[PDB]
DNA sequence: TTTTTATGTACTCGTAGTGTCTGC
DNA sequence: GCAGACACTACGAGTACATA
C-alpha cells in the first residue's frame, strides 16, 4: 500500500506505485505484468471509456515497476512548441542512471491537440531507441490511426464475475488501509462494501466519496443521498431535459462535448427508463442519427445542441 | 515663463513643434476611437434580409454559427453548417444561411470569476483537466479544507497565469484577491 | 542573507536551467532541468539563512535589480521574503518548494572515465562559432591521439556525418575509443574554464564540467558510442 | 592561402553587393549585386588556389573574425573550405556555383563619355552629408563648365528640383551635356581615391569607378537624362 | 434590444535594448 | 580610449488565415 504523505487530496494520496498493487481484472493484471517484466517499453496507449478505472495510475504504475526516467504531462498542456522544446530535449538526452525513459500523456485524446498529435509520428520513431510514449486515452477515435499503429492498444476489458468479486474485495481492504491510515472511523464496514459495489468499476469516484467524509469522522452514511450520481444524471441530466428548457439545454452542451462518445452512450442506456414507447422508438432514431454522424460533425457542441433541442421537443416524458 | 499674452497653439502644435514624440504619441491616441468600432451587424443583416455584402467584414463560421446557436428555430441550418458547411466558402456561408435562416428582426444575447480561477488552478497544479478541476473542488469544498490547499498554490499565481482569464480589470483585483490566504 | 554580484550572476545563469530554484540553508546553491538533462550545483562566498523556493527566479532578480548592494533579505513574519533598501521596501511572494522542480538528490560524480580541461577562451569561441555555423549539437571524441570537440548540424546533417567545427583540448592515454555526444541546448555553463570530466559504462553517461565556482553535470545524447 | 585583414576588409565589402560570391583561384575576385545594381571587380594581396564558391559570405567572414589571423584556409578533402587554426578547424561548407548569381566573366567597361576623378576624403564627406541631410539619390552633371556632384531627397524632393549639396569635383572639356543619377543604396564602394568613368548611350549608362586595386561598376537611374 | 472561443502559422510594425563602428 | 550613433535583434501588439 503505497502513500504519498506529502499530498491533500486522497485520490492523489493513494495512488498505487507498483502495478501489483492496482485493483485490476485478470488478464489486464496479467498483461501489465508481463509488460513491465520485459524491462522494455514499447509505445502503449492504454484506454477505458469508463472514467476511474486507474488509466492514469496505471501508466504511472507500468513506469515505477519497470523504474523509468517517466515525464508525465497532461495531454491539454502538451502543445506541439511543448512537444518542441522540453519533450524532444528530453527524450534526445539520455538519462545519467540509464533506465527507460517514458513519456506519459494524459487524456491526449483531447480534440485541439490533433496538430500536436501529428507532430509525434516519426518524433516517436525517431527517439525509438532512447524512449517510448504511454498515451492515456478517454476517446480511442480521438487518436489519429497513425499514433495506433505506433502504439499497443490495451483496452480494459469488462472484468469477469470472479474479478469482480475479487477486485471489490481487494478494494475493501484498500479501503480499510486508507481508513485506518487517515483516522477515519470504520464504525463496522456493512455499507463499505455496498459502496465499492454501488460505483463498481469506478473506483475514482469511490475514493471521492471518501473525502467529503474526512470532516467528518465517520466511515458510514447515506452517501447515495449527497450527489450520488454526480456523473451522468445528477448534473441537468433530468431537470434541465424535460421542461425543454433551450436556453439552459444550449448551455448543457459544452460541459460534455469533451468525452462524446461516453456521453452519449449513457444518454442512450438510462434514457430507455424514463420516456413512454412510442417516444423510445422516437429517441433511437435521432440519437442514433446524431451518433451517426458524429465525424461529419465540425461542432460536436452544436451537434449535441442538435441533439437536445430535436430530442427534448419530441420526447413524451411520463 | 509663458509670455502671458501670446497665442498658445493647440497641444498637437505644442507636441509637434518638439521633437518630445511621447507628447506627440499622447497626441495621436486623442483620436483612437478604438472603442468605437463595429463587428458583425452581419447576423442582423442574416436575419432581416439586408443587403450584407460581407466580403471584407471579419466573417467567422466559429462565431455566426454559434449565435444562431442560441436560436433554436435557426439551428436546423446551423446542424448543416455544423455538419457539411466544413470547407465552404465565407461568401457562401453566408449565402446559405440568407435562404436558410426563418424570420428576422434580430434579437437579444448569447462561470464565475473567483470560483474559475480555484478551477484553473487546481487543475494546473494536479495536471487534471476541467472536469475533474470542477470536481475537485466541488468535493474539497465539503471535506478537508480547501482553504488549506488554497494557500498551497498562492505562489503560482502569476500575472500571466491571471490576466490569461477575465483581462479587463478583475486579474488586478484578483491578483492579490488571493493573495489574502495565508 | 546578502546577494553579491558574483551570485546575483550565478542565480542568473542558474535560471537558465529551472525557471526557479530550492535552496536551503547553507552555501551550497543546486538547480536541475525539468526533464532531468541538467544539473548545477554551486558553493558560494555569500551565507544564506533559512529556506526559500522561488518560483519566478528571473522575475525575482529583475525586482532584486533595483535595491542597492546593501540589500536586505528577510523573511517575513507571515513567511515571504521582504527587501530593504536604503530607502523603499519590497514585498515578493514565496513559493512552496514542491512548485519548484528541486535538485533534492547531490549524489556525488563516480569515477571520471576519460579526463581533460577546456580553456574560457576555448568555450568562448565554440559558443562563438557556432552562433554563427548553427551547430546544435557536439560530439566529444579521440583523434590522433588528442581529443577533439566536433560540432555538427544535427537537423541538417541527419547521422553526424559532416563536421563543421572541431576543437583539440590535449591528448589522450589510455587505450580507449569512444564518442560522447552532447546536445549544445541543454549545455548551460557559463563562460570560464572547466576540467571535463567524462563519466559513461554501459548504455548510461554524463557529462560533468568543473568550474573554478561552479559544477555542471550534462547528459549525453543517446546515440552516444564508447568501448568502456 | 592565409587571408590579410585588407583582403577580407574587401571581402566584406563586396558582401555588401551580394549576400554571396564565386571566387576562382588566382588573385582576381569579383561579383555583381543580384538585382544588376552593382559590379566590383578587384585583385588583391593574397592568392587562391583552388575555385570556391560561398552561399553566406557574410557569415563566412564574420566566423573568419573567430579564428587567429595565422589561419590557413584550404580545400579540406571534405570538399568545402577548411580554416585551420592553432587548435581549432572551421569546416566552412562550400556552397553549388549555381546559386551564387556571379559575373561569368569581368565587365569590360567601355570607353567613357567623361572622365572625372573623385577625391576618397571627398566621397567620405559625400557618405557623412548624406546621413544627415537624408541624401538618398545624386546626379553627377555640369555646373558652370565644371564637373559635380549633386544630392537630393527623393523622398520629399520627387521630382528632383531641390539641389541639397554640391561637390564641385572636376572641369569639364567637352562640350555635352548630360545629368546622371546615382542611387546612394548602390555606391557600396570602399573609401578610396576613385577615377570616376562615365557612360551613356540612349537608354542605356552605367558609372565605373578605377581604384588603386578594386574597381565598381555602379548603375545609373532610370531618369538619367544625356546628351551623348 | 446583443458583442468572443482554440490551436497553429506567417507577416508587419514599433520600439527598445544591444552591437559595431568613429571626432574638431 | 572610449563615446556615439548607426546598425540589429527581440518582442509585444496587432493582423490576417486555416483549421476543429
Ligand atoms: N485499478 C486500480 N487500483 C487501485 N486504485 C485505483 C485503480 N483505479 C483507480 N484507482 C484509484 O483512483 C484514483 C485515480 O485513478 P486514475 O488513474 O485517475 O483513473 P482514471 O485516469 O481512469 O480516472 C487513484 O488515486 C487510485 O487510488
Ligand atoms: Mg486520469
Amino acid at each position: 500500500i503505497t502513500v504519498n504523505e506529502k499530498e491533500h487530496i486522497l485520490e492523489q494520496k493513494y495512488r498505487p506505485s507498483t502495478i501489483d498493487e492496482c485493483i485490476l481484472p485478470a488478464f489486464d493484471k496479467e498483461t501489465f505484468k508481463s509488460i513491465t517484466s520485459k524491462g522494455k517499453i514499447p509505445h502503449i496507449i492504454l484506454h477505458s471509456p469508463s472514467p476511474g478505472t486507474g488509466k492514469t495510475t496505471v501508466a504511472k504504475a507500468l513506469c515505477h515497476d519497470v523504474n523509468a526516467d517517466m515525464m508525465f504531462v497532461n495531454g491539454s498542456d502538451c502543445k506541439i512548441d511543448f512537444v518542441r522544446g522540453p519533450l524532444t530535449n528530453f527524450a534526445s538526452a539520455a538519462s545519467f542512471d540509464g533506465r527507460q525513459k517514458v513519456i506519459v500523456i494524459d487524456e491526449f485524446c483531447r480534440s485541439g491537440l490533433a496538430e500536436s498529435q501529428r507532430h509525434l509520428r516519426s518524433f516517436m520513431e525517431a527517439y525509438s531507441s532512447n524512449c517510448s510514449i504511454i498515451i492515456t486515452a478517454n476517446n480511442i477515435d480521438g487518436i489519429i490511426k497513425p499514433l495506433q499503429s505506433r502504439c499497443r492498444v490495451i483496452t480494459f476489458g469488462q472484468p469477469t464475475d470472479e474479478d469482480k468479486i475479487e477486485m471489490m474485495k481487494q478494494m475493501i481492504r484498500r479501503l480499510t488501509e486508507i481508513c485506518k491510515h487517515e483516522g477515519i472511523a470504520i464504525a463496522d464496514m456493512k455499507v463499505v462494501a455496498a459502496l465499492v459495489k454501488k460505483n463498481f468499476p469506478d473506483f475514482r469516484k469511490t475514493i471521492g466519496e471518501l473525502d467529503s467524509y474526512s470532516s467528518k469522522g465517520v466511515l458510514d452514511a447515506g452517501i447515495l443521498s449527497l450527489v450520488t450520481n454526480d456523473r451522468g444524471a445528477i448534473d441537468d441530466v433530468l431537470e434541465s431535459l424535460k421542461n425543454k428548457d433551450v436556453k439552459q439545454l444550449r448551455a448543457l452542451a459544452p460541459k460534455y462535448a469533451a468525452d462524446y462518445s461516453w456521453f452519449v452512450g449513457k444518454l442512450a442506456e438510462e434514457i430507455y427508463s424514463r420516456v413512454t414507447p412510442q417516444s423510445i422508438i422516437r429517441m433511437y432514431e435521432i440519437v442514433g442519427e446524431n451518433n451517426q454522424y458524429h465525424g461529419i460533425a465540425a461542432n460536436t457542441e452544436l451537434h449535441l445542441a442538435y441533439l437536445f433541442i430535436q430530442l427534448a421537443c419530441e420526447m413524451q416524458w411520463k | 515663463s509663458l509670455f502671458k499674452d501670446d497665442i498658445q497653439l493647440n497641444e498637437h502644435q505644442v507636441a509637434w513643434y518638439s521633437k518630445d514624440w511621447t507628447a506627440v504619441q499622447s497626441a495621436a491616441d486623442s483620436f483612437k476611437e478604438k472603442a468605437e468600432n463595429e463587428f458583425f451587424e452581419i447576423i442582423g443583416a442574416i436575419n432581416n434580409k439586408t443587403k450584407c455584402s460581407i466580403a471584407q467584414k471579419d466573417y467567422s463560421k466559429f462565431m455566426v454559427e454559434n449565435a444562431l446557436s442560441q436560436f433554436p428555430e435557426c439551428m436546423p441550418a446551423v446542424y448543416a453548417m455544423n455538419l457539411i458547411g466544413s470547407g465552404l466558402s465565407d461568401e457562401a456561408h453566408f449565402n446559405y444561411l440568407m435562404a436558410a435562416v426563418p424570420r428576422g428582426k434580430r434579437y437579444g444575447k448569447w462561470e464565475d470569476s473567483t470560483e474559475v480561477l480555484i478551477i484553473k488552478l487546481l487543475a494546473k497544479r494536479y495536471q487534471v483537466n476541467t472536469n475533474d478541476a470542477i470536481n475537485y473542488k466541488s468535493i474539497l469544498t465539503k471535506n478537508g479544507k480547501l482553504p488549506l490547499v488554497l494557500k498551497e498554490l498562492k505562489g503560482l499565481v502569476t500575472d500571466d497565469f491571471l490576466k490569461e482569464v477575465t483581462k479587463n480589470v478583475k486579474e488586478q483585483k484578483q491578483l492579490k484577491k488571493l493573495a489574502l490566504e495565508w | 542573507m546578502k546577494l553579491s554580484k558574483d551570485t546575483t550572476a550565478l542565480l542568473k545563469n542558474f535560471a537558465t536551467i529551472n525557471s526557479g530554484i530550492m535552496l536551503k540553508s547553507g552555501q551550497f546553491i543546486m538547480t536541475r532541468a525539468v526533464n532531468g538533462t541538467t544539473y548545477a550545483e554551486a558553493n558560494i562566498s555569500d551565507v544564506i539563512d533559512f529556506d526559500v523556493a522561488i518560483y519566478d527566479l528571473n522575475g525575482f532578480l529583475g525586482i532584486l535589480s533595483l535595491v542597492n548592494d546593501d540589500a536586505e533579505i528577510s523573511q517575513s513574519e507571515d513567511g515571504n521574503i521582504k527587501i530593504a533598501d536604503a530607502r523603499s521596501t519590497i514585498f515578493w511572494p514565496a513559493a512552496d518548494p514542491s512548485t519548484v522542480v528541486a535538485p533534492n538528490k547531490p549524489i556525488p560524480f563516480p569515477v571520471a572515465s576519460a579526463v581533460t580541461e577546456i580553456k574560457a577562451e576555448d568555450l568562448q569561441q565554440l559558443l562563438r562559432v557556432s552562433r554563427g555555423l548553427q551547430i546544435d549539437t557536439i560530439a566529444i571524441t579521440v583523434k590522433e591521439g588528442k581529443i577533439v570537440i566536433n560540432g555538427f548540424n544535427k537537423v541538417e546533417d541527419s547521422a553526424l556525418t559532416r563536421v563543421k567545427y572541431s576543437l583539440t583540448l590535449g591528448d589522450y592515454d589510455g587505450e580507449n575509443t569512444f564518442n560522447f555526444i552532447i546536445n549544445m541546448a541543454n549545455m548551460k555553463m557559463q563562460p570560464g574554464n572547466y576540467k571535463l570530466l567524462l563519466w559513461a559504462k554501459g548504455k548510461q553517461g554524463a557529462a560533468k564540467f568543473e568550474g573554478e565556482h561552479a559544477n555542471y553535470v550534462v547528459a549525453l545524447e543517446a546515440d552516444s558510442t564508447h568501448d568502456f
